[PDB]
């Protein structure tokens, strides 16, 4: 319908290279672009022969990323560096989305999930970062360390819930960990003040069927003009938060609230790519592909 | 010669390897507990004639929340943080909140044991 034309997304097919962080920076736009172009069925007018090429690129990225999978199944920029909670969760997120495009080894995905569960979850459900990434610009609105417990917990929990189908039978501790993280988010949701954290934790809670009552009312009334979730700061953070919130609304099946949000997102005319664009590029187009998939 | 099925589950713990449905006799797996939970007993179990040896236990830590302290009118003595994580066997020291005095109470230096911590209390 209101699909973003494939030509405006040409620049998102990127050859990945670099170390454990830069390689993911290169992998993100290609994966999400193939995802969106598959969902919108634009490969015919854009060029079918190109798709295979992009797939190779994705595979390249995947293969290269395995050179930074530490024996613990965790990830860091270099194998000599302490593993990052955020980077491991983001690898899980990207690979869980990519399982439909290329062959993703369930061993790697579920090992990373198990490492997150056994090493980085606190006794009250909080996920903690002990070695932050070097590319602080690839983590989006997480770079603002305010409300970092809630925001990082929501991020890691979203990663866990997107890998649940692949890893459920392999990781026996996964549902309990998801439940603990959801308990923490639900207990501390109403005290949130950032629209970004509200949006991301609301997506995490809506995936669980826990965004309800006053929590749902706070999530909905946090939007500005009923079409965007924004905070004072970088506009890319607002784009990413609104993408998370659109995914939350889609999970809630509140199709009466969606049209203005998708309208605002399309009016932003953001086509991804560039320095500091990882989270925004991934999330806005994951959300728009999910909108094209569902929606009456 | 009997083979074993999947190894048993333990609360707040999991095996460190790729889970299988069939294990040969003599095979072994190892467990790991979640962060701050303590591994009690042999972390390795072995398959023998269709049966796994007893798996280890994950002894619980203690989450010292501000809510229970406010209930008892207490706070952390040394550090000023409002939430503490304590491994089992760890010792946590408390003081009365400003304007409060100790009642008849357990020691303000209290030990966390398997998710259990006996809090002190102040009044006035």
């Amino acid at each position: 319908s209101r699909s973003t034309d494939a030509e405006r997304l040409k620049h998102l097919i990127v050859t990945p290279s670099g170390a454990g962080e830069q390689n993911m920076i290169g992998m993100t736009p290609t994966v999400i672009a193939v995802h969106y172009l598959d969902e919108t069925e634009q490969w015919e007018k854009f060029g079918l022969e190109k798709r295979q090429g992009a797939l190779e690129l994705i595979k390249k990225g995947y293969t290269q990323q395995l050179a930074f999978r530490q024996p613990s199944s965790a990830f860091a920029a270099f194998v000599k560096r302490a593993p990052s909670t955020w980077l491991t969760a983001y690898v899980v997120k990207v690979f869980s989305l990519a399982v439909n495009l290329i062959a993703i080894d369930s061993q790697v995905l579920c090992g990373a999930v198990k490492w997150l569960i056994l090493e980085k979850q606190k006794p009250d459900g909080v996920f903690q970062e002990d070695a932050p990434v070097i590319h602080q610009e690839m983590i989006g609105g997480l770079r603002n360390n305010n409300e970092k417990d809630m925001a990082l917990t929501a991020f890691v929990l979203i990663s866990l819930q997107e890998a649940k189908d692949i890893c459920e039978e392999q990781v026996n501790s996964l549902p309990g960990s998801i439940t603990k993280a959801g308990d923490f988010l639900e207990a501390n949701y109403m005290n949130l003040q950032r629209s970004y954290t509200v949006a991301i934790a609301g997506y995490a809670l809506a995936q669980m069927g826990r965004l309800k009552g006053p929590l749902l009312n706070k999530f909905l009334t946090t939007a500005k003009d009923k079409n965007r979730w924004e905070d004072p700061g970088k506009q890319l953070y607002n784009v990413e938060a609104t993408s998370y919130a659109l995914l939350a609304l889609l999970q809630l099946k509140d199709f009466d609230f969606v049209p203005p949000v998708v309208r605002w997102l399309n009016e932003q005319r953001y086509y991804g790519g560039g320095y500091g664009s990882t989270q925004a590029t991934f999330m806005v187009f994951q959300a728009l592909a999910q909108y094209q998939k569902d929606a009456p | 010669a009997e083979k074993c099925g999947p190894p048993p589950p333990i609360d707040n713990g999991d095996i460190t390897s790729f889970l299988l449905s069939v294990y040969a006799p003599g095979s072994s797996v190892e467990y790991q507990c979640q962060n701050l939970y303590q591994l009690e007993g042999n972390n390795q179990i072995t398959c023998r004639n269709g049966q796994w040896s007893e798996p280890p236990k994950c002894l619980d830590p203690c989450v010292i929340s501000q809510e229970i302290m406010e209930k008892y009118n207490i706070k952390l003595k040394w550090t000023n943080q409002q939430k503490l994580y304590s491994r089992t066997g760890d010792i946590v020291e408390f003081v009365c909140k400003s304007g409060y005095h100790p009642t008849k109470s357990h020691s303000f230096r209290a030990m966390c044991q398997n998710g259990k911590l006996v809090y002190p209390s102040c009044e006035e």
